[PDB]
């Protein structure tokens, strides 16, 4: 179970090496669903993202649609009131085909742009058809960023966002990691971990 | 220098430096401890010797 | 040569895609050419498909 809409993750190993060093966070709400987008609709689900037989969507992440037949632009910004950094994460959804762009957001030509102090990138769609993976012909592309104390960020579109819903602000520590291991969990106390098994040793080798 | 998406490449070099500091420590301390015995050793050999 | 001004490929896989546009300009000459030619390449793994 990790993306369960087609796509890629930029930078997906430096976010690894990233967390690989955290040993705490905090989960916020950085735009709450129901007051943050009055313009938009907030309930976009797909079929590749099931829970308990029915379509859903990620937790951290919202899936704008137009209301009314339009979809106006939009402008958001958020500051790092928090003395902490902040990991922010969003999307970009490529449709298969031009039909579907323009049944899903009434525009052929979007961009999406993403501002920071010391950040800046803009996001075009590509329309083509592409072999399935999940049943799906389309993708989303997920992109992250570190806000620092103090900075803000700021989100400008007219189209094809899937916009932030929680972030998290990180706190750092020395002695953690990532390994990967079949072993049970069990209720021991020990000094030393390795993905085999615990070792309580006072020897100079292993 | 390094940049903010850079941080493996960083890690990696401070290991490099980190492990050759580490041989190199420990081979010149270990040189200097195993000689101090052998000269002792060779001066009482040698008053032995003379006393022979 | 191909009768258009704006020209576009793509080279789609399941865990590849990509958009190419030309570029028009004037360059020094390499080989007696102004010209260029760039030049890709991927893997493909057993039972996948590329478009
Ligand atoms: C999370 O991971 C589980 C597996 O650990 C996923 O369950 C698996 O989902 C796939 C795709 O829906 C199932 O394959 C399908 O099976 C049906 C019926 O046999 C077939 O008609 C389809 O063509 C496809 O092959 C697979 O059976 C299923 N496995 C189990 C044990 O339920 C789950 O979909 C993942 N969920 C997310 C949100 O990533
Ligand atoms: C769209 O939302 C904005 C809030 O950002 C609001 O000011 C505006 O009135 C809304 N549109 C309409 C037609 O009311
Ligand atoms: C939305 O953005 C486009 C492009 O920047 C602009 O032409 C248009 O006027 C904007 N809409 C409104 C209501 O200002
Ligand atoms: C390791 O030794 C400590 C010291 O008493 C003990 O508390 C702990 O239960 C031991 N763990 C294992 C897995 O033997």
């Amino acid at each position: 179970n990790g993306t369960c809409y087609p796509g890629y993750f930029a930078d997906y190993e430096e976010l690894r090496e990233q967390l690989s060093s955290v040993s705490s966070f905090e989960r916020f709400e950085i735009f709450p669903k129901e007051s943050s987008w009055p313009n938009h609709t907030v309930t976009g689900v797909s079929a590749s993202c099931s829970h308990n037989g029915k379509s859903s969507f990620y937790r951290n992440l919202l899936w704008l649609t137009g209301k009314n037949g339009l979809y106006p632009n939009l402008s958001k910004s958020y500051a790092n009131n928090k003395e902490k950094e902040v990991l922010v994460l969003w999307g970009v959804h490529h449709p298969p085909n031009i039909g579907d762009q323009r049944a899903l957001y009434h525009t052929e030509n979007a961009y999406v742009s993403v501002v920071s102090s010391h950040y800046s990138r803009k996001f075009t769609p590509e329309i083509a058809k592409r072999p399935k993976v999940r049943d799906q012909e389309g993708r989303i592309n997920y992109y992250w960023t570190l806000l620092e104390p103090g900075d803000t960020i700021i989100f400008e579109a007219n189209g094809n966002l899937i916009a932030p819903r929680y972030a998290f602000a990180l706190s750092r520590g020395f002695g953690s990691g990532i390994i990967t291991s079949n072993a049970p969990m069990d209720e021991c106390d020990a000094k030393c971990q390795t993905p085999q098994g615990a070792i309580n040793s006072s020897l100079p080798f292993q | 220098e390094f940049n903010k998406l850079e941080r493996r490449m960083e890690n990696l070099n401070k290991k490099v430096d980190d492990g050759f500091l580490d041989i190199w420590t420990y081979n010149a301390e270990l040189l200097v401890l195993l000689e101090n015995e052998r000269t002792l050793d060779f001066h009482d050999s040698n008053v032995k010797n003379l006393y022979e």
